[PDB]
């Protein structure tokens, strides 16, 4: 969907915060932007839902760990 | 006649309570009793306090818990019951308590660094603030860095470190600890030093059996099994030797050397009987009994790009499947008056045997089976004979022979009486284990002429633990009862194994003063006090992944400091020994016994001293004076 | 190349210890039957192994206690094991194994491997040149690339290795450090 | 050092690339060794002759796990022989052929490593490739230290213009741009030696060299060929700071990987018909750069 498009926007955001953080998370994002990229370059619903919850989670657990 | 009678531990403690038994046997009404403790010799008054009144309420038995702060050294205990006043002078220790030394690891490269814990504790394993030397022995011995360090306000833990010099010696380096009062005691842990890198699988080698047996020509059958320390199984190819140990001398079996490839993760292996004898040939098989043997197993990756070596070590060589232990009977037993034994009964290794059957000397029915613990309880009768008992257990497994059954003989000598009135008293309690928790039934069995039974009101009971008294009490009894029951409550307090010892005294003979007395030791199952658990506090889900966060779960007891490390499974490739376990630790725990004896003695003197109790009476009846530190032998 | 990830965007693994959460924790925590349950927030060492968790417990009114072991497995469907040895000697060339496993379960992979360059080093790579193969590996079943390299300073002397899976977006690297030790 | 097992490994052509592997590894001890092996690792591209390897397989002391020696060329880098015993009186030798199969330049040495099974110690690795030396890559070591010489050389020998040096000679790396005279040479097993005076200084980074001051140069004996640099003629080159070999005012430089070569035509040169356009570009290239400097 759009939808997804708008989180790929947050990407650079929390990339940005994810960098006091292990390397897992500024890499999960990596890995789940070339995703959504490519996947939004097919509109392959599949590959575009996968990618959609990817990014929300991996945003969300960021999110946890900086609160603290 | 009144008798006042004073029981405290054979050896007594430093800086911890201790626990003094005051009685007083026929007597009227309100009696106070004033304890004191002073050097020896001499006048000091290392400590007054404590003072009671035994009353006919409490039938006349008291505690009075005291503290004495703080060559040998020996204070004089001395109570005053009244005007008649008792004294006995009793052995003093040192020794503060236990340290136990935890290393992150159990290797370690030259120029990383040693983290070790060091755990402070007093004879009952609670933390305790006090000051420690710390030594990094080399592997030749040399001391190379020391700390002193008081765990005051550290709550029982020293956290310390060291780095390895990038120019050192190879080899078993050890951490020797002792507290600063106790030097005498030191306390142990090793490592290893070496050149090397993690592994990326590990190699595991078990024998079909824990033993091998000279008669069975199938020879000797081994697994190898490889894994990836991370799960997958392993391909590849194995290079498996044997060879025989005797005792620390170890000869190859050249001619045993084979090469089997490693498939879906496994091999496999044997030593056949022939090669075994072709190769030691020592003029006949039965030589080698007695003997260990080891397999030593080389793996390849296909690769070529890892390689990795392991060794099961310490197979014994036997005629038979099992071993026979009379390590935890007593070995004296009273004239007509039935003899228990605990018979313990093991595999090669060590480990506890179970569900096996073993009986006395030809028997010719008899026989019980050995419970969890490698426990069974043989009960044979005795007369009024004073000459040595010799008993003989052989094992009665199904499906042996009488060629494999074990065997095994000991003796008890008969406890001696005061001037020969074959008055005695029997300890026989349940053998099965035993959980905190669990309610145990300690029989009272008496041995006395119907003449005299009745003057036999109560027995006096104590509890030895962890080499302090735990618990005593008393016991009742109305004449005629010849067995009584103290359903006695099994708490944390007793792990890891407790001794009852119990008396009755008496006027008898001619008008002559008698103590008559009995001890036993039971085994708790052994456990933590508290609990510690170490789960996955991630909710459900699968594999967690390189970086990512994760969550740990702690369960263990209240406001309790709880200390962590974590170990690629590598390390242990390369060494495991030296591991710390709560196991270690009460074994450490039972080593420090003041308890000699599985139970009874020579004479009423004697139960007392081996249980690790003194006797004193206003009477003069007593234990003989213990000045030793330790345990005879 | 067409549809693999970067090899600039790949962040190497690199903290690969062989102990530790050398933490302390009280267990304050309201507790709840004589037991207390603390979480915990650790963030996993990026070593593809399994690490055996030791804890050891202290209070004043239970004693000590250590507990059984806690094993955790931390794993990846594809990544590389970096087999360097412990030491080097400057200026001898040696050999190493970068060996890439392949754990889908039905699913063959088509990746690029490369060791990186360092000036420290004398490899195929060069400032300007890559180093990569592109290597197809079977489903549960692992492949081994050689790297020959030459040390050419002392002292910890650190060699990397990247590789990314085409069509997927997976993608893995390492970086290990060993000693090179004068001649 | 191969200490314990004395180790050959000899690659030459075969009588789609293919060649033969061979090898002989003999034991420096006073009996045979135990059941040893084989690590070996192909120059890139290279895979085993399936049907060698049965000739292989079925040998007395011979081996490979029918998980191997059935990989093919797939994807079978490594292949471990286990040969059961070795000799200390002469050499158990054996051999094979491998076919590079998907040609593809610039390959690496294969690390032939062999050890008796109980000892990964007591080992050893030599290496191999169609046109090095012992399978020993090309390296520079003048004493304690070293770097690596087994890239391609000198800059490129498509046309060579004149807006394309003003670029290049411009970029973040590049600290000097001369013009200069080969002095001396002083050729040497390991690295020739160009002294050149320095007749002209372009472009001024770190090097506080005047004109005239006279700089050294090294080089590669393998890098000779492809140089022909000539004693008296002219120059203009430059190279990067991280060609800086040696400790002030005796530092000499590194034509390197991306170091320019140039041959600058005497002055009465640059009449000839086909020299003037070389003899042009470069006097609008001296006179842009000592002009305007860099962009940047």
């Amino acid at each position: 969907a759009e939808e997804l498009r708008t989180l790929l926007n947050k990407s650079n955001v929390y990339a940005l915060a994810a960098g006091s953080l292990n390397p897992y998370y500024k890499r999960t994002i990596m890995m789940n932007e070339y995703r959504a990229k490519a996947a939004l370059k097919k509109n392959d619903f599949v590959s575009m839902a996968d990618a959609k919850v990817a990014l929300e989670k991996i945003y969300k657990e960021i999110d946890e760990i900086i609160n603290r | 006649s009144p008798m006042y009678s004073i029981i405290t531990p054979n050896i007594l403690r430093l800086e911890s309570e201790e626990t003094m038994v005051l009685e007083a046997h026929d007597a009227q009404g309100d009696v106070p009793v004033t304890v004191t403790v002073h050097d020896f010799p001499g006048k000091k008054l290392v400590l007054s306090s404590e003072k009671t009144v035994l009353t006919p309420a409490t039938n006349h038995m008291g505690n009075v818990t005291f503290t004495i702060p703080a060559r040998n050294k020996f204070v004089t205990v001395q109570a005053t019951f009244g005007t008649q006043v008792v004294e006995k002078v009793v052995l003093v220790s040192l020794q503060s308590g236990y340290l136990f030394i935890q290393t992150d690891k159990t290797i370690y490269t030259p120029g990383s660094t040693v983290l070790y814990r060091i755990f402070t504790v007093n004879h009952k394993l609670l933390p305790v603030g006090r000051t420690v030397m710390v030594n990094i022995e080399n592997p030749e011995g040399i001391p190379v860095k020391q700390d002193s360090l008081s765990s005051q306000n550290q709550l029982g833990v020293l956290p310390l470190s060291w780095d390895i010099p990038e120019l050192v010696n190879m080899g078993q380096w050890k951490i020797r600890a002792y507290y600063e009062n106790s030097p005498q005691q030191v306390f142990s842990t090793e490592f290893e030093v070496k050149e090397y890198v993690l592994p990326s699988f590990e190699v595991i080698v078990e024998p079909t059996e824990k033993f091998y047996y000279i008669y069975n020509e199938k020879g000797l059958e081994v697994t190898i099994t490889a894994r990836f320390l991370y799960g997958k199984k392993v391909e590849g190819t194995a290079f498996v030797i044997f060879g025989i140990q005797d005792g620390e001398q170890r000869i190859s079996l050249p001619e045993s050397l084979k090469r089997i490839p490693i498939e879906d993760g496994s091999g496999e292996v044997v030593l056949s009987r022939k090669v075994l004898l072709d190769g030691v040939q020592n003029p006949r098989a039965e030589d080698l009994v007695g003997k260990s043997l080891y397999v030593s197993a080389t793996v390849i990756l296909h690769s070529g790009s890892d390689m990795v070596q392991a060794e099961r070590s310490g197979i014994p060589i036997v005629t038979s499947p099992y071993q026979i232990h009379f390590t935890k009977t007593p070995k004296y037993f009273k004239p007509g008056m039935p003899f228990d034994l605990m018979v313990f009964v093991t595999n090669p290794d060590g480990s506890p045997a179970y569900r096996v059957p073993v009986a006395v000397q030809g028997e010719d029915t008899v026989q019980s089976l050995t419970q969890g613990d490698g426990v069974a309880k043989l009960s044979i009768n005795t007369h009024p004979s004073q000459k040595p008992l010799s008993i003989t257990v052989r094992t009665k497994k199904q499906e042996l022979s009488e060629a494999e059954q074990a065997t095994r003989t000991m003796q008890a000598l008969p406890y001696s009486t005061v001037g020969n009135s074959n008055n005695y008293l029997h300890l026989s309690v349940l053998r099965t284990e035993l959980r905190p928790g669990e309610t145990l039934n300690v029989n009272f069995l008496l041995r006395m002429d119907r003449a005299h039974e009745a003057k036999i009101r109560y027995y006096t009971y104590l509890i030895m633990n962890k080499g302090r008294l735990l618990k005593a009490g008393r016991q009742v009894r109305e004449p005629g009862q010849d067995l009584v029951v103290l359903p006695l409550s099994i708490t944390t307090d007793f792990i890891p194994s407790f001794r009852l010892v119990a008396y009755y005294t008496l006027i008898g003979a001619s008008g002559q003063r008698e103590v008559v007395a009995d001890s036993v030791w039971v085994d708790v199952k052994d456990s933590c006090v508290g609990s510690l658990v170490v789960k996955s506090g991630q909710s459900e889900d699968r594999q967690p992944v390189p970086g990512q966060q994760m969550t740990l779960k702690i369960e263990g007891d209240h406001g309790a400091r709880v200390v962590l490390v974590a170990v690629d499974k590598g390390v242990f490739v390369l060494n495991k020994k030296n591991k710390l376990t709560q196991s270690k630790i009460w074994d450490v725990v039972e080593k420090a016994d003041i308890g000699c004896t599985p139970g009874s003695g020579k004479d009423y003197a004697g139960v007392f001293s081996d249980a690790g109790l003194t006797f004193t009476s206003s009477s003069g009846q007593q234990t003989a004076q213990r000045a030793e530190l330790q345990c005879p032998q | 190349d067409e549809d693999i990830i970067a090899e600039e965007n790949i962040v190497s693994r690199s903290e690969f210890p062989e102990s530790w959460l050398w933490n302390v924790e009280d267990l304050k925590e309201p507790p709840k039957n004589g037991i207390s349950t603390k979480l915990m927030n650790i963030f996993l060492k990026d070593s593809i192994t399994t690490w055996e968790i030791l804890a050891v417990s202290m209070s004043d009114k239970k004693g000590i206690c250590v507990a059984d072991p806690f094993e955790v497995t931390v794993m990846q469907d594809f990544f590389i094991d970096l087999r360097l040895p412990y030491s080097v000697v400057r200026n001898e060339q040696v050999e190493i194994r970068a060996v890439l496993y392949n754990y889908r379960q039905n699913q063959e992979l088509k990746v690029r491997v490369e060791l990186l360059h360092n000036p420290a080093f004398c490899s195929l790579a060069t400032t300007k040149r890559r180093h990569q193969q592109t290597v197809t590996i079977p489903p549960k079943s692992s492949l081994s690339v050689p790297y020959v390299i030459v040390p050419l300073k002392t002292g910890l002397q650190e060699v990397e290795v990247k590789a990314a899976v085409y069509h997927h977006f997976i993608s893995d690297g390492v970086r290990k450090s060993l000693k090179v030790v004068p001649e | 050092t191969c200490n314990k097992f004395d180790l050959k490994v000899t690659i030459k052509p075969a009588p789609k690339n293919t060649m033969i592997l061979e090898i002989c590894t003999r034991y420096r001890g006073d009996q045979d060794a135990t059941m040893s092996i084989l690590d070996i690792s192909m120059m890139t591209g290279f895979a085993p002759d399936t049907d060698d390897l049965k000739q292989l397989a079925n040998g007395v002391d011979r081996y490979i796990s029918k998980y191997e020696l059935d990989k093919a060329f797939s994807d079978r880098n490594t292949l471990i022989i286990y040969l059961d015993k070795v000799s200390h009186s002469e050499d158990d030798c054996l051999a094979f052929k491998v076919h590079q199969y998907f040609n593809v330049e610039l390959i690496q040495p294969g690390a032939v490593k062999v050890y008796a099974y109980y000892n990964l110690e007591e080992s050893c690795t030599r290496f191999y490739h169609p046109e090095k030396e012992d399978g020993k890559l090309n390296k520079l070591c003048r004493d304690e230290l070293c770097r690596c010489a087994e890239e391609n050389c000198f800059i490129q020998k498509d046309k060579v213009t004149l807006e394309e040096r003003l670029d290049k000679a411009c970029e973040p790396g590049v600290d000097y741009v001369y013009k200069t005279r080969l002095v001396k040479v002083q050729l040497s097993n390991d690295f020739d030696e160009y002294i050149m005076a320095i007749e002209q200084t372009i472009k001024s980074g770190s090097d506080e060299v005047q004109v005239g001051q006279q700089r050294t140069f090294i080089s590669p004996i393998k890098c000779r060929e492809a140089l022909k640099l000539e004693e008296k003629k002219h120059y203009l080159m430059w190279g990067l700071s991280s060609d800086f070999w040696g400790e002030k005012p005796n530092l000499s430089y590194i034509i390197g990987k991306d170091t320019w070569v140039e041959h600058w035509p005497e002055e009465d040169e640059c009449q000839d018909e086909e020299n003037q356009k070389q003899c042009q570009d470069l006097g609008a290239f001296t006179e842009s750069m000592v002009v305007f400097g860099c962009p940047n």
